[PDB]
């Protein structure tokens, strides 16, 4: 994985370049954003369980998904589902702190579409639940931080489909 | 006090 | 129609039971002396 | 003139972002460095003990246990580790010989796949060669699952690699041939991603007797 | 099941480790009866000194009822 | 079932089923019709079992249907009664199969995560299973009721 | 693995409904054959080594399979073939007791052809040994039980070709 | 505290404390007078914080103070408010120490098992803490409330 | 382990009491020494290899301990002995920073005497070496800091004895 | 980068970053501007840092630039300065990052094997970095030099 | 693995035949070559590091692969590349001694393409390097032994291409 | 083979063959003709070695060739002599190779499983090989017999 | 026992 700083450093190293003006700007921009990232991250962790609870309630409750024959039916599957939503929120928060989605490509999306097609997990319902997580988190962290989480949660959604 | 419903949200 | 597991199938049963909710209790942390009221078995 | 030492460190031609991204992630994955090794050096810190335990569950079972247990069957095992009556190695073997492990990584798969998932979880790697596949196939065929786990975790390789106090972890072996790519294929799959054998058996170069 | 409680001091031979190592050097542990022979051989080969062995669980001489 | 429970146990030891394991499979198949009768009784009386259990539950736990309670309001009460019917349908799976495997894999594995996320008090779900057990054990002979109770009690023990 | 009882229970749970009359008749059918299956599994387990020994004696010995150049040649490969036949009888017995071949699909056939193809194990000779396992087994469990065992020994043979 | 936490991380890598880690400590040990100010505020007004938060909780969760609820009656309601005082007390430990380890080691490891064996709806316990957080905020300046907010949020996150 | 700060907290936790004025007056004292502690810990970190080199030179080198038959003889043992002295200085720095010898009890002395006794590591020479580290440390960080570092190196010495 | 390390540590324990970790990242980003200025200083004086360091190096290790030496001749000498330029560039990466990780990952893992294969006296490479550290120190304030020297010292230790 | 001798034995074993006169001729041919193989092997082992050093100098250095962004760039990757070249030379020496390439198919080539293709190692560049190793070792051990080592280094290269 | 054995020993240590190993290989190739003569001797007299040794075996173990014995009857007796022929041929493979691995890989790994499956008394097989060792030894000089005996004793020691 |  790489954060915003090491992305700049590694791309400079590949080109054999000292950090020029454009690189310094990108580093300054991440440093300025740093305070708002740690604040949003601290908020999300305090509300992680409640965020997923609300997102499930508003996207995946009292539908055919949770009824017999739905992919969330049975307690073990319900638990596996909300466990999955917890994954996306936590890793999306990692990416938000890092200012870089690479951790998502590496530790979340690798093999995920294949795994869901194997187990029959409905991706459409999953992306809906992630979208609901995006709405709920934005209400708690704010508008600016909400958009930042929105970027990375959308990144997961687009990697699923 | 809230009253929770059993209908799917739209 | 309603499918299996749909909570609508038990709405009639729920109304028949018509469970009695406890009355909104009359409690106030202001009136409670914590150190005196906590049991001391 | 541009100093010669500057020209000797220059990159020929401009590099576009694709070339930059490809060149930045070439070679062995950064996951080899970007990890944590849970080495339980003390039992006084219960938070560290619990962190080591939960890492152990994630290593052996590939994720946290909550969504596929009713109640925890490892509580006494955690009590022993936390009380320094056993070591991490004994805790790790206790996980491999548990009914939960049998349900997860023995019953759903044939003994051939049990072998490679076994070495993945407990040794950190795909099976070395056909001798190792043979050795564990006889153990499974004759003594069952618990004997197989006991063989891996009590072997000299395990102790030299992970020792008594360290949770196993993903390895990036250089030797022997094909161990790196086979281990890579094992660890680049999610749990239950498919029902396929990464290493069904090593194609022999010289058939003895044929 | 029968279990041994064993004490062992296992030195370091081919490396000078820098992390704390006391926990894996001098330790006391419970070993299932069915693992002691193998485990004792392994410690001996690693140069370890077996300083104490006790039958923590079970009884000597049992014919039936080993669990 | 009892058959899969034994097979999985013997397979993990690379062995054929023991005499004892075959004994209890033989007994299970011999007493099959008694199990199907107990299962037939619960299915037919499910509506009265859940309602009378639902009624008994809320009188012991009036809080859960009070403001702030998880089952507060008629619509949540209907959901709660639905959950009782789920676990009633699973007890009948246990009896016919002779093993609690259908119960565990459908309704108990990970259940604590599900009810924690929903905020449902788990000890109150267990109580509703007691109530169904009592209403059920009065609709059949003691021997039939006793067999049915064992599977009700298994759920009560695991949820508690 | 699912046995006959599990399939009925799962066929109803997926619909979220109690066991009706048709499901009860499927359970009754399995309950009827419980003694037939248990008796056969008892004798098979008593004679497992003998069934394989005589199946091999009748099927593979004194042929080019065991002579120099044949895949059973050398003591190592002789033992491996014996071990494999022990598998096929023990797992066919599991399937017979369960009245369902799921355990064969999961614990036996998954990837078996890949394994044998990489090692050069002859499929056709393996099928003959399994068919000989069937004929030897039938002569020992009677004809009715040997018919049910034949279904699951044939299932392995079918899954191998 | 902050010092122990730094030492533990450094010891896990078999190294001396980094100059950055020695910066956080140095800043902490010179900014500590403000930390003691926050602790004095919370300590001095602990009664009003708990009772105002306790009353706010009962508004949102009247069921827990109703018949059948875990805090029904004065003896149980007092015990509930007593637990609130514990967690407020543990927060002052965290603020002064500059780390949550004092909090986690006293009141969050196995908290789920303790409140499960008692029947307390831990979600409501999480709600009570965030009520104390809101009341505590009003008694403190923005910067002081933000300093104490992390230790309030940490407790809330470990009950949820 | 416990530092000076958490020692004050623990004395209050076991009484269930909020930190009172006297408890705060303890914490003020530790906060007042923070600067000197952090300063000394930075000096030692920079001179750590040098301190042991000098302590070894005046305590162990050119005695029977390093000569054939001595427990420092052979390169493995010499290096192991310096590695142990690295331990002692580094852990005493932890205990100096925390102002509390508890970490010494948990991570240094826990099983050390038994390990040294079994391997033949002479305690008296190890104590002599540690005392030399204390004197060398004192000449480099000052008098009061060296007094505190001496307290925690003397704790190990008495612990080994 | 402390940000990457914290996420690595947090994800290895399958948890959100603790409040202490987030505080360290906060202090890290606040001190970014001072780190960037030091990087700009070294980056601006790159050519004179290398050239003067190389001249100092050859003054005290004349063998390496005399006939038979690894760096003898113009081309080999420029390659030696090119290598010094590499390590100065890595030092800037570390300065900005606030960590030695870019230095170790890029130019120190297996450096001994590389220079042994090339027949380059490694102790002279360590000297060259020492020479670059002395030169660079005289281009920045005492505090700035002390911060930059940790990265130079890290390279030197790994070449010894 | 199979050497020249066991190649004779295996060819006899698969037919179930004792070694006849022609088979003894093959063993004699290999025994007569033993002195040449042993002497070459000792010279190569004593010069392995220098063989690779010169092979790298003339085939890899001062090219795109060593400039920043290149696969050999960074000290780790340079060191890994030298290590790989050490392996190829050492296993070719095994093969040259054995008089049989089967060790190369088993202990070198098995999964090698997959490894390099996943890492982005340049296959052409490693082949050019091995060819440089072939040229260098030939000028050290002579034409006859150089051509014998050339067979087994060329065998590796043909495996990679 | 001696060459393969030393190579696998050297590869296991990731090293070139040691001088001791290279000297053993040099001696083996230079004494090659002497070994092949012993193998030629065994090969040419294989008929009489097996027949006489087989004749002695049945005198030493008449039960194996009695009713209920594994080798009872001319046809089973033929397979027993065939097996002895198998093992003699393997001894000649070991002689010319200077190593037992060709013997082990062909006819000793899993030999206990094979003969217990067949019902053959394995120790009688050890006796049959033992008998072949005397007959073979009496057809050659003592020094040649000693070289072949080592491989006869290896087979005997493994089955027994 | 016959092998024919
Ligand atoms: C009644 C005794 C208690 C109670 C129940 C209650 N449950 C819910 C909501 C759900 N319950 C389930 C349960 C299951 N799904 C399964 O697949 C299984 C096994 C087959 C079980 C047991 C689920 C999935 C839900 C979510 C709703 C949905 O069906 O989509 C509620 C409502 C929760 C809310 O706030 O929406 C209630 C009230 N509550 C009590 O207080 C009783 C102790
Ligand atoms: C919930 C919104 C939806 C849903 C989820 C669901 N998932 C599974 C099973 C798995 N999910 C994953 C995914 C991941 N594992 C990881 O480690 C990561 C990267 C951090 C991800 C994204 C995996 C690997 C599995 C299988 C292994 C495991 O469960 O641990 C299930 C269970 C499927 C089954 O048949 O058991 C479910 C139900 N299902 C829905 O219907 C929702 C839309
Ligand atoms: C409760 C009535 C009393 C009490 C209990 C208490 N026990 C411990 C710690 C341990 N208890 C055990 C016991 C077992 N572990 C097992 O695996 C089994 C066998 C099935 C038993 C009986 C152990 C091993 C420990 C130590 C390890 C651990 O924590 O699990 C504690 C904690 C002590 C501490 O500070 O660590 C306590 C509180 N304490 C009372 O005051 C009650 C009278
Ligand atoms: C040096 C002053 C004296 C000396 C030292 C010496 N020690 C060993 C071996 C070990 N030393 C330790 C000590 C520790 N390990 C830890 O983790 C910690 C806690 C932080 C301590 C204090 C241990 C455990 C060992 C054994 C394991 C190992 O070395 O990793 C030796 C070598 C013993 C041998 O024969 O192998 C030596 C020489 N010896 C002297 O004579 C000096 C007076
Ligand atoms: C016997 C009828 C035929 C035969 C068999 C044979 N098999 C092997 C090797 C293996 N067989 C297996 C099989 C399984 N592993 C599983 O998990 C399952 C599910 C129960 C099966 C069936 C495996 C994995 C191997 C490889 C490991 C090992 O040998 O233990 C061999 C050896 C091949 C070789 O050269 O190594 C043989 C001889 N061969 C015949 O000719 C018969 C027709
Ligand atoms: C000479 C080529 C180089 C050199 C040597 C030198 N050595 C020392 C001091 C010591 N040397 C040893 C070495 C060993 N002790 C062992 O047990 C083993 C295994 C047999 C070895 C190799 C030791 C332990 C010492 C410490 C002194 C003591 O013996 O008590 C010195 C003195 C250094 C000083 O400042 O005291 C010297 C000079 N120095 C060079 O420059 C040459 C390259
Ligand atoms: C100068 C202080 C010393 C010195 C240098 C020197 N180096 C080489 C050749 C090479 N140096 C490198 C170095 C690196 N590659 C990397 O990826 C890294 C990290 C980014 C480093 C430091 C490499 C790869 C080479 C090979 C040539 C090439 O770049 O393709 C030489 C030339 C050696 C030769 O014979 O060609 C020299 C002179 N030499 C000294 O004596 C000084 C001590
Ligand atoms: C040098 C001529 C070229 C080059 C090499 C290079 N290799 C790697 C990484 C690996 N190399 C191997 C190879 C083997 N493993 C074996 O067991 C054997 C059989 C004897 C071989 C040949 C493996 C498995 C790896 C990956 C694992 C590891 O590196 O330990 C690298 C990348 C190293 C990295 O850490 O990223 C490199 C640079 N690169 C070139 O550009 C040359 C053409
Ligand atoms: C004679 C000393 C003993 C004896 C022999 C005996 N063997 C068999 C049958 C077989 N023996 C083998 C052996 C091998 N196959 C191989 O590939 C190797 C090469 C190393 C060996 C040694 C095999 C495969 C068979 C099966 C038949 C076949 O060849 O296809 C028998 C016949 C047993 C039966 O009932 O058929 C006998 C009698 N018996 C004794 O009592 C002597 C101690």
């Amino acid at each position: 994985m790489q954060d915003a700083i090491t992305a700049v450093i590694n791309s400079a190293d590949v080109q054999g370049k000292y950090l020029d003006g454009a690189a310094m700007d990108k580093l300054k921009s991440y440093f300025a954003s740093g305070e708002l990232r740690v604040r949003a991250a601290s908020v999300i962790s305090a509300n992680a369980a409640t965020i997923v609870k609300e997102a499930v309630a508003k996207s995946l409750l009292y539908s055919d998904v949770t009824r017999p024959g739905g992919n969330m039916y049975t307690t073990r599957r319900y638990a596996a589902c909300i466990r999955d939503l917890d994954y996306y929120l936590r890793y999306a928060t990692y990416a938000m702190l890092a200012g870089d989605a690479s951790i998502l490509d590496e530790r979340v999306l690798n093999g995920l579409k294949e795994t869901y097609n194997s187990l029959g997990v409905p991706i459409s319902s999953t992306v809906q639940a992630i979208q609901a997580i995006k709405e709920v988190t934005a209400s708690l962290v704010g508008a600016d931080a909400g958009k930042e989480m929105g970027v990375y949660l959308d990144y997961i959604c687009s990697g699923l489909s | 006090n809230e009253v929770r419903r059993f209908i799917p949200q739209e | 129609k309603l499918t299996a597991g749909n909570p609508m199938n038990f709405l009639g049963m729920a109304r028949s039971i018509n469970p009695a909710a406890n009355t909104i209790p009359k409690v106030s942390a202001q009136n409670i002396n914590i150190e005196a009221s906590v049991p001391r078995r | 003139v541009t100093p010669r030492f500057v020209e000797l460190g220059q990159v020929s031609a401009i590099r576009t972002e694709p070339e930059i991204a490809y060149r930045s992630n070439q070679g062995v994955t950064r996951q080899r460095q970007q990890t944590k090794v849970f080495k339980l050096v003390s039992t006084y810190d219960k938070v560290a003990v619990k962190n080591a335990i939960r890492a152990a569950y994630r290593q052996v079972f590939e994720r946290d246990l909550e969504p596929y247990i009713i109640n925890s069957e490892f509580t006494a095992l955690e009590s022993k580790l936390s009380n320094n009556e056993i070591n991490v190695k004994e805790f790790i073997e206790g996980l491999g010989t548990s009914e939960l492990y049998m349900k997860e990584f023995y019953a759903p798969y044939p003994n051939t796949k049990v072998i490679e998932m076994g070495t993945k979880h407990f040794l950190g790697r795909a099976p070395l060669n056909q001798k190792e596949i043979q050795q564990y196939n006889q153990i499974l065929a004759s003594q069952g699952l618990k004997a197989f786990i006991g063989a891996m975790v009590n072997g000299m390789e395990y102790l030299q690699t992970f020792g008594e106090d360290t949770v196993p972890y993903r390895r990036f072996p250089t030797l022997p041939a094909a161990n790196f790519p086979n281990t890579e294929r094992l660890y680049n799959k999610l749990t239950k991603q498919d029902k396929e054998l990464v290493v069904p058996s090593f194609t022999p170069v010289v058939k003895v007797g044929g | 099941m029968r279990m041994f409680r064993i004490t062992a001091c296992v030195p370091s031979q081919t490396r000078i480790r820098t992390q704390r190592e006391l926990q894996n050097t001098y330790f006391t542990k419970l070993v299932p009866y069915d693992n002691w022979f193998r485990e004792q051989q392994r410690i001996m080969k690693m140069g370890g000194k077996i300083v104490k062995v006790e039958l923590a669980t079970g009884r000597p001489g049992t014919n039936a009822g080993l669990a | 079932s009892i058959v899969t429970k034994s097979i999985v146990n013997a397979d993990a030891e690379a062995r054929y089923l023991s005499p004892g394991e075959l004994d209890r499979i033989k007994a299970f198949v011999t007493g099959g019709a008694a199990r199907l009768r107990i299962a037939e009784t619960l299915t037919g009386s499910r509506e009265t079992i859940v309602k009378q259990a639902g009624d008994r539950l809320f009188q012991k736990r009036p809080d859960i249907v009070s403001p702030g309670g998880n089952a507060y309001g008629e619509e949540m009460t209907a959901t709660c009664l639905r959950d009782m019917d789920y676990y009633l349908r699973l007890v009948t799976y246990g009896v016919v199969s002779g093993d609690v495997t259908p119960i565990e894999e459908i309704g108990l594995v990970g259940v604590r995560e599900m009810y924690r996320s929903l905020g449902t008090p788990i000890e109150a779900v267990a109580q509703s299973v007691r109530e169904m057990k009592e209403v059920a054990s009065g609709l059949m002979s003691s021997d039939d009721a006793a067999e049915a109770s064992a599977y009700f009690d298994f759920v009560i023990g695991k949820m508690s």
